[PDB]
């Protein structure tokens, strides 16, 4: 669940990847299958938007027992895991997963060659707001890194409707497409992690699930101030918590090879200086010769 | 076997033994075949499609986290008949029962219901037998009753006390708590260890308490006689029904008609006269749904799952919108114009607050100025009746303080209040003047503010207030002179000023033409439908078949459908814009400015560019959609444009035609 210990147990539920995968969280039969699930539960409403620190003991305590037994009715049984929590004397306790949530959200929003190189030095300076936050002594950077977590997650929980209401994915038979051109928050995605955080609710949501055969997905974002756009190749994924002898094998990402390949062959000004070779940029009009010879290619 | 467990037949429950209905109800055995044939009802009851009525109902219930469950008389007395005899009999312990067995069907599909809501409540819906306030007598005492009225007055919701404890003054035992009657107090005289005569003092380690609140139920104007003074009744709202019905509200009241003791009322009179109040079960907002009144249920626009399942198929049909509009008034003959305008105002459009600061109006406003007999005033009728909230007004009929809000001082308490108008009754619905162009210039003006900025303001007596007014206005006006003169501009024809016509998003133009075709056409529609509503031209299916038979001529989409699609569209969809042209647009903008710098042409200002917006915003929610497309844009430019050039004079309404044809 997303950040539970920092936020309302409704809220965790439904900022979740794996929540919004298994129930579709993004029309309203999701939101009505959620409410169905609290209710049964018997966690009125009211109580499971309360925040963590205020919300009723007795539901806190009896929470482990509650999904024991009903969170395998709705397929949710994987939610179960063991982490590991930190406290320190009269503070709040936080586990690993949103630690490291709060410093990924840090990384991303914390605060035409020219413009990159401006980007590229906001960027390696939030390293060190993300650098800063590993101190027990700022504890207050941590905070205000778990409510950026919290906007972000919100932030791409809306653009992942938009892209999902709309049916911009494209599906072609070697592989996956879903281009973003006229978005609220293009913003937000020139950052290779926040789209790679956009890339990975996609791929959990409607793709792992659905028993449909795994795909690689592109993604692409454009900004306007360069005019260019941050392509994003990412491997398939099996169904979470799956142990099988197909899932023991790993999945391998060849997308910096094909990329390689069709940019040495072509001329569009391609950029591979990413370390990521998967996230390359490319410029607006080379987009779709760059994908027609990527689908003729048939290395990915 | 223990004789306290077993339980008789449902032939042998017809058989009374007792001497009155509550003692036969209370026997053990009765109650239990009681309880578990009402159990049997709410599982097994299957409606026309097959499928459990009240299943879907406990779902929905639990899924609202809701403590009330809606059951229909009728199904009850079709399904079991002598349990909804002893219903109509003896409401309180067939309730009392009727509870219970309701958690026990509620806890079947969600098991740890209880710690939502303690209790559930049973509603009754359709009572087939109706009273005034008039008609009550004694005979109908201590059953259930159905009657209608205006709530005149309100009281605020207090806290009850659910059980009463009591401790001897002197012994200082603690007697057990006491179910509290809703109606009058109760008090213990006799003390079971103590004997004594002296009072006891009222104290509590723990008590439940229950929402409480009273109303003072009036016949409403339509149904009390002329010139005769109306009879009043005080219904009392127990926990869950508080805050339901509203003042100056019209409304149907389900509830137990009981009497007490009242010493005043001996007093005053004379003689041995018992005081009357109604304990409701149910309350159905009556308000504006006078023409709705043949359907069933409290509430005529919910919706159930299934119904949302074929709004659903309905909306993804691609042309939803021309079936919507050809369904606004299927009676009236043409006006495609009006119907357009009707329907994009019903649907309305999406307030936007940017960044906190800035407020944008999100309902459209239309005005009809047309010739005498062009179906307005029919048209504002067909509004009032699907819109979910309305308010119909005339002329010279409505005050500046009546629309609004207005300031009285308090009978009880002597002080200083607010009133509410005409439109807060209207709020997040639509506000009908017919007759606008005969109101009073105060009147008018009046409507200045709530029509833009969506709120009242109030400085009078002390009060320092602003109130909350979302609701749409339609409006229709005779030109000056009484018919519209197309030669003269449309600022000549109307005596209206410049604000009060920008505020109106869309204008509708109605002239009334000799044409023979047109003419022939018209007659023959209004000969038809004459003939197709003359009154003489199972039981209750057999009419509901030949009425939908008959709807099918005019109308493509059922009535009572359309309110529910409307109703659904208003509450769960909110569409927003990200892809759109903006130099179309905003061409569009500078050329209807250019065109209207004209003098007595009709205003424009960025508020029609808002209109256009909230348009495309409203056609977009026609079709249950989460985002306005390019063809929503375009049907909004294209309807702004027609309006703008329909308003224009003959000479240069075709220069008007021909540079705006790229656009229409
Ligand atoms: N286009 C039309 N189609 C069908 N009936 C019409 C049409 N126009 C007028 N009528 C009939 O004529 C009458 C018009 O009266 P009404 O519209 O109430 O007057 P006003 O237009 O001043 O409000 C109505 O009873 C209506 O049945
Ligand atoms: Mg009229
Ligand atoms: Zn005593």
């Amino acid at each position: 669940l997303f950040l539970l210990r920092h936020s309302s147990l409704y809220d965790s539920f439904y900022y979740s990847n794996y929540v919004n995968a298994k129930l579709s969280l993004w029309n309203e039969n999701g939101k009505k299958r959620l409410h169905k699930m609290f209710a049964r539960m018997g966690i009125p409403l009211s109580t499971a938007q309360e925040t963590w620190l205020y919300m009723d003991h007795s539901i806190k305590r009896e929470l482990g027992i509650i999904f024991d037994k009903n969170l395998d009715r709705y397929g949710l049984q994987d939610i179960i895991r063991d982490g590991f929590v930190r406290t320190l004397g009269y503070r709040g306790s936080i586990s690993a997963s949103e630690f490291v949530e709060a410093l990924t959200a840090l990384l991303e929003v914390g605060n035409s060659a020219q413009k990159l190189t401006n980007l590229r030095k906001r960027w390696v300076s939030n390293f060190w707001l993300s650098w800063d936050a590993l101190d027990d002594r700022k504890v207050e950077l941590l905070n205000r890194g778990i409510q950026l977590a919290q906007d972000l997650q919100r932030a791409i929980f809306n653009t992942g409707v938009a892209i999902l209401e709309k049916k911009l994915i494209k599906h072609l038979r070697i592989y996956r497409l879903c281009v973003l051109q006229d978005g609220p928050d293009l913003d937000l995605y020139r950052n290779p992690l926040t789209l790679l955080r956009l890339g990975n609710w996609l791929i959990e949501c409607c793709a792992e699930s659905e028993d449909k055969q795994l795909l690689p997905m592109v993604l692409a974002s454009i900004d306007e101030n360069t005019d260019t756009y941050l392509v994003a190749g990412l491997t398939p994924r099996y169904p979470r918590g799956l142990d099988t002898i197909h899932t023991k094998k790993p999945i391998l990402n060849n997308f910096s090879m094909a990329f390689q390949q069709i940019t040495a062959e072509t001329d569009a000004k391609v950029r591979i200086d990413n370390f990521e070779s998967s996230i390359i940029e490319i410029r607006r009009e080379d987009l779709s010769p760059f994908l027609e010879k990527l689908t003729l290619s048939g290395l990915l | 076997i223990d004789p306290l467990r077993e339980e008789l037949t449902l032939e042998s429950l017809s058989n009374v033994k007792a001497n009155s209905y509550s003692e036969w109800i209370t026997q053990p055995n009765v109650s239990r075949t009681i309880a578990r044939e009402l159990k049997s009802f709410l599982l097994e009851y299957t409606d026309e499609t097959g499928r459990s009525v009240y299943g879907a109902r406990i779902r929905t219930l639990g899924e609202m986290n809701s403590e009330s469950l809606e059951v229909n008389y009728r199904h009850l007395a079709e399904s079991k008949a002598i349990l909804a005899l002893f219903l109509a009999k003896c409401p309180e312990e067939m309730l009392k029962i009727f509870d219970l067995v309701a958690m026990e069907a509620t806890e079947l599909h969600y098991p740890d219901y209880a710690r939502i809501h303690s209790e559930i409540h049973v509603r009754i819906s359709d009572f087939p037998t109706i009273y005034s306030l008039r008609e009550l007598r004694e005979s109908n005492l201590s059953s259930l009753v159905r009657v209608t009225g205006v709530v005149t007055r309100r009281t605020g919701v207090f806290p009850q006390l659910k059980y009463v404890k009591f401790n001897c003054l002197k012994c200082g035992s603690i007697l057990g708590p006491f179910f509290q009657d809703s109606n009058e107090e109760i008090r213990i005289s006799f003390c079971t260890n103590c004997k004594s005569k002296g009072p006891f003092r009222v104290n509590g380690e723990k008590t439940v308490y229950r929402n409480y609140q009273r109303v003072t139920l009036q016949e409403a104007p339509g149904t009390v006689p002329p010139g005769r003074l109306p009879r009043h009744r005080e219904v009392i709202l127990l926990a869950d029904l508080v805050d339901v019905s509203k003042p100056g509200e019209e409304v149907e009241v389900t509830g137990i008609y009981k009497n007490n003791y009242d010493g005043n009322l001996n007093a005053k009179n004379g003689f041995p006269v018992f005081a009357t109040i109604i304990e409701a079960n149910s309350i159905k907002r009556r308000e504006g749904n006078t023409a709705n009144e043949g359907e069933e249920g409290l509430d005529v626009f919910s919706w159930t799952e299934e119904e949302e399942r074929e709004f659903r198929k309905i909306s993804r049909d691609r042309g939803i919108i021309d079936k919507i509009i050809s369904s606004m008034a299927p009676s009236i003959y043409g006006h495609r114009d009006i119907k357009t305008a009707v329907a994009c105002s019903l649907f309305g459009g999406v307030p936007k607050n940017v960044n906190g600061k800035h407020s944008i109006r999100g309902d459209i406003n239309v005005l009809l100025l047309g010739d005498p007999g062009t179906a307005k005033s029919q048209i504002l009728k067909y509004v009032e009746k699907t819109a979910h909230r309305a308010v119909f007004a005339t002329g010279q009929g409505a005050s500046a303080v009546g629309l609004t809000a207005s300031v009285r001082k308090d009978p009880i308490t002597k002080e200083w209040t607010l009133e509410g108008g005409a439109l807060v009754l209207a709020d997040k619905g639509v506000c009908l003047i017919d007759e606008f162009d005969k109101m009073n210039d105060q009147d008018r003006t009046s409507i200045h503010e709530a029509m833009e900025q969506q709120s009242i303001s109030i400085s009078k007596a002390g009060i320092v207030t602003t109130l909350q007014a979302r609701c749409s206005i339609i409006a229709a006006a005779n030109p000056n002179g009484g018919r519209y003169n197309s030669t003269l501009p449309l600022a000549q024809n109307v005596s209206l000023t410049e604000p009060i016509l920008s505020r109106f998003d869309i204008l509708c133009v109605v002239r009334d033409l000799v044409d023979e075709e047109a003419d022939e056409r018209l007659a023959t529609f209004v000969v038809d439908s004459h003939v197709r509503s003359h009154p003489e031209n199972n039981a209750r299916q057999r009419r509901l078949q030949r009425q939908r038979k008959k709807e099918e001529e005019i109308s493509p989409i059922p009535q009572e459908l359309l309110m529910k699609y409307i109703h659904y569209a208003r509450t769960k969809i909110y569409p927003k814009l990200h892809q759109m042209d903006m130099d179309k647009v905003s061409r569009v903008y500078a050329d209807l400015r250019r065109e209207s710098i004209s003098t007595g042409s009709f205003p424009i200002t960025v508020r029609h560019l808002e209109s256009i917006l909230r348009i495309a915003e409203s056609f977009a929610k026609m079709r249950l959609s989460e985002f306005v497309s390019s063809y929503d844009l375009d049907r909004a430019i294209k309807v702004v444009v027609d309006s703008f050039v329909d308003a224009q004079k003959v000479s240069v309404r075709r220069q008007l035609r021909r540079s705006f044809a790229i656009y229409t």
